[PDB]
DNA sequence: TGACACGTGCCTGGAGACTAGGGAGTAATCCCCTTGGCGGTTAAAACGCGGGGGACAGCGCGTACGTGCGTTTAAGCGGTGCTAGAGCTGTCTACGACCAATTGAGC
DNA sequence: GCTCAATTGGTCGTAGACAGCTCTAGCACCGCTTAAACGCACGTACGCGCTGTCCCCCGCGTTTTAACCGCCAAGGGGATTACTCCCTAGTCTCCAGGCACGTGTCA
C-alpha cells in the first residue's frame, strides 16, 4: 500500500518544511523511513493492547508508545 | 515562483496533508503482522497520522539545511542520510 | 468520575483575561500540560529525597526540584511565588 | 466553619487534590504539609503564564477565543518555553 | 555496605575458568547491574498503573522485558525466564 | 528444616532475597508477588554471562588474561544489540573504536 | 585566564581521536567556547546538589547525578 | 621527511588504540575553581569530582568531532571549518 | 612489586512458620461503536508538452596548513605539616500517620 | 440535584534536630627534574572563483478515478457488576552468608 502514499502528498509536506525543490528519487526514501517509523511505533503499540488482554488498539496505546520512544504528544489525553 | 507563496499557504494553514484512506489503509497492513484481526479506535488512526506527518515535517526541517551547506537549493537523498545520521536515528 | 483541572484553568483565565473564552481542544492541552509537570516535580523530588536517605518530602525538596528542572526566570519567579504562599499559610 | 486550605494559601488549585496526588503516587512513604501548598503555587504560575501569551495572540488576531494555533505560536515565541517544552509537539499546532 | 561483587565472580568463573577481573572493572558491572535493575524495575511499574492494578506479578516483568530488550536478547531472556520460574513453581 | 537458599532452588547464583527486598522497599508498587524476583534475577544473570562471555573473547584476542575496560569497551561496542541497549553510557578509560573514513586514505 | 591552559595541541589531539585529519585555525576558540557553556551547565548542577545537602565539598556523585541528568549517564565512579 | 597527511593516519591510529587523558590535569584543576567561585566561594573539591569531570569533557567534545566531521565529508572537504561545529550542533539539538 | 586471592571472627540479613483479610480471578448481562454496504460526484491525481534553470566537470591559482629544530616553563612526583569537616555517636520532642464524624465543592 | 472526599479533632510512635567527638584527606609549601608547549621557518596541498553546457525539474492543460459524503444494518467486545478465595504482608525465631580486617606471592 505504501505507493498509496501520493507524489503530491509528498511534495506538500516537504513545502511545509520549505523546501523549494525536490530530486526525483527523494519519494522511496521517505516511503521506506515512514515505513520503519510506522513499524516501530505499532509494535509498541501492539505490545501494550496485548498486555491490557484487550483486542482493540486505544489512542493511549500510541501516546504511551510515542512517549517511551521519547517525543510526547499532547491533545488525545 | 509558486513554490513560496505555497510555503507560506502550507506553513498558514493547519489541516492534515496526507488524505484519510491510503494512511488507514497502510496501517491496518501493517498491524497484522503483529497480532491478526485487531480493531483500531477512530482516533488511533489520527493520532498515528498527527504523529508521522510532524516527523516527516521536521525530518525535512533538517535536511533543508543539510542542502543549505553544499550550497545546493535542491534536497538530495545524500541529504536525509546524513540527517538521519547526525541526528543519530 | 473524569475528575479535571479544567474548572481551575477557567477561573485562571477568568483572572488574566475576563472577555476571552476557551474551546474544549485547549482545555485538553492544559490539562495533560498540568498532568505532566505534575509528575517531572514529584519525580524528581523522589530523587533528591532518596539520594540524601530521608524519610520525608518537604518545601526544600520541591524546592530545589523546580530550582534543577524549570529554566532561569521562570524558577526566579516560582520560587518567590511558592515562598510567599508558604510564609503567609504560615502566618494563618 | 471549614476554610478550604487553598483559600487560606489564596490558590486557585485544589491543595487536597494535589496532596491526595502525592500521597497516592507512592513518591514517599510520608508528605509534610508545605509541599503541596507549594506545588499548587507554581502549577497556578505556569498555567497563568501560558494563558496569558495565548491571549496576547488571540487578541493580535483580532479573534477572542484562543486556538491551539495561538498556544503553538505562544510557547514558539518564548525563549524559555521553548526549552521547558522543547521536545514536545502540539497537535494542530502547525509551525512559525 | 551492599555490592554484587561475589556473584559476578561466581559467574565468571563458570564462563571463563581461567580468568579473573579487576575490581576496577568490577565496580563497571556493579553499575551496570544497578542501571538495568533500575530501568527494568520503572517499566514494571507503569504497566501495574496502567492496568489499574495494585500488584506487580510475573506478566510485568515479562512484558517490561520484550519493551525495554532488542529482540533476540528479549526471546533469549523471556525463554530462560520461564524456565527458571517453571523450576522453581516445580521444585 | 534445613533451610535452603531460594536461588539454589532456582538454580541461579544472584540473590533472590535481596532483590525480593530491593523491589518491596523501592515504593515500585504495593506489592511485590512471589515469581517476579526470580524472572528478574535470572534475566540480569543471563545479560551479565552474555557481557562477560565477549570480554573474555576479546582477552585472549589480547593475549592479555585480566579483563579491563577496554575489552568491555570493545565487548559492547562490536555488537549491534549491546550497542542499541548501551546507547547513553559513556565508560571510563573505554577510549573509542578504531574507525577511519575511506574517503581520507590515500588515493 | 586559564582557559587558555586547554592549550592547542590538546584540541588537535583530541580531534585527531575523533578523525580529523586537517583543521582549521578557528576551530580551537569555538571549541573553548564550546566546553566552558559545557562545564558551567555541569558544575551548575553539581553545586546545587552540593548546597543542598548541606555539605560543602562537592562530591563526585553529585557529578554522576547531573550527568545522570542530562542523558550522559557514566559508569565507574560509583 | 614525510610528506602532509600520512603522519595524521598514524596518529590517529595511535589515539583511537590508547586510553589515556589527553587534557593536562592541573590547568584543568585550576579551571573548574575559576569557573565555580561564580557559584559558591570558598567551595572545596574532591579529586574524584575533578577525575569525572575531565572524563564527561573528553568524552563529550570526541562525540562532537565525529559528528563535526560527516559535515566536511557531506561537503566534499576534508578541513573542519567552524560552520561545521556550527551546523553539527544546530542538527544535534544542543 | 603491590594488587588480588585465601583466610579468620563475627553478626544481623535471610528463611520456616502461622495468622489475617482484601485484591483480583471469576461468570454474567449489557449496549455502543466499529465494521460492512449502497449511490454518486466531483476534488485531486495522473500523463504529456515545453524549456531554462540549477547542477557540475575542467581549470587556474595562491594562502593557509603542516613538519621540523631549538628554547623554555610550569607541570609532575615526592617529602612534611595540619586542622576543617565528613562521619559516627548519644539524646529527645515536634510532628505527621491513622480514625472518626461532618458537610459542601464538585460532578 | 446530591454524594464522596476534603476538613477538623484527637492519639502517639519515631526519626530527625541538636551537641559532642574524631581521625581522615584536602590544602599548602619546599625542591628537583624535564615533558611538553611555544616560537619561527617554508614548502605545497587544498579550497575557492570562474566558465561552458546540459537534462531534468517546474508550470499548464485535459482526462479520469476513487476519496469522500451520508444514510442504513447489525453484532462483537469494552464496560460494569457481584461473588469468592488464595494469595501476600505482619510477626517471631534462630542461624549461617558474607562482611571488615589480615597476609602473602606472582601477572
Amino acid at each position: 500500500n505504501i505507493q498509496g502514499i501520493t507524489k503530491p502528498a509528498i511534495r506538500r509536506l516537504a513545502r511545509r518544511g520549505g523546501v523549494k525543490r525536490i530530486s526525483g528519487l527523494i519519494y522511496e526514501e521517505t516511503r521506506g523511513v515512514l515505513k520503519v517509523f510506522l513499524e516501530n511505533v505499532i509494535r509498541d503499540a501492539v505490545t501494550y493492547t496485548e498486555h491490557a488482554k484487550r483486542k482493540t488498539v486505544t489512542a493511549m496505546d500510541v501516546v504511551y508508545a510515542l512517549k517511551r520512544q521519547g517525543r510526547t504528544l499532547y491533545g488525545f489525553g | 515562483t509558486v513554490a513560496l507563496r505555497e510555503i507560506r499557504r502550507y506553513q498558514k494553514s493547519t489541516e492534515l496533508l496526507i488524505r484519510k484512506l491510503p494512511f488507514q489503509r497502510l496501517v491496518r497492513e501493517i498491524a497484522q503482522d503483529f497480532k491478526t484481526d485487531l480493531r483500531f479506535q477512530s482516533s488511533a488512526v489520527m493520532a498515528l497520522q498527527e504523529a508521522c506527518e510532524a516527523y516527516l515535517v521536521g525530518l525535512f526541517e533538517d535536511t533543508n539545511l543539510c542542502a543549505i551547506h553544499a550550497k545546493r537549493v535542491t534536497i538530495m537523498p545524500k541529504d536525509i542520510q546524513l540527517a538521519r545520521r547526525i541526528r543519530g536515528e | 468520575r473524569k475528575e479535571s483541572y479544567s474548572i481551575y484553568v477557567y477561573k485562571v483565565l477568568k483572572q488574566v483575561h475576563p472577555d476571552t473564552g476557551i474551546s474544549s481542544k485547549a482545555m485538553g492541552i492544559m490539562n495533560s500540560f498540568v498532568n505532566d509537570i505534575f509528575e517531572r516535580i514529584a519525580g524528581e523530588a523522589s530523587r533528591l529525597a532518596h539520594y540524601n536517605k530521608r524519610s520525608t518530602i518537604t518545601s526544600r525538596e520541591i524546592q530545589t526540584a523546580v530550582r534543577l528542572l524549570l529554566p532561569g526566570e521562570l524558577a526566579k519567579h516560582a520560587v518567590s511565588e511558592g515562598t510567599k504562599a508558604v510564609t503567609k499559610y504560615t502566618s494563618a | 466553619k471549614a476554610k478550604s486550605r487553598s483559600s487560606r494559601a489564596g490558590l486557585q488549585f485544589p491543595v487536597g487534590r494535589v496532596h491526595r496526588l502525592l500521597r497516592k503516587g507512592h513518591y514517599a512513604e510520608r508528605v509534610g504539609a508545605g509541599a503541596p501548598v507549594y506545588l499548587a503555587a507554581v502549577l497556578e504560575y505556569l498555567t497563568a503564564e501560558i494563558l496569558e501569551l495565548a491571549g496576547n495572540a488571540a487578541r493580535d488576531n483580532k479573534k477572542t477565543r484562543i486556538i491551539p494555533r495561538h498556544l503553538q505560536l505562544a510557547i514558539r515565541n518564548d525563549e524559555e518555553l521553548n526549552k521547558l517544552l522543547g521536545g514536545v509537539t502540539i497537535a494542530q499546532g502547525g509551525v512559525l
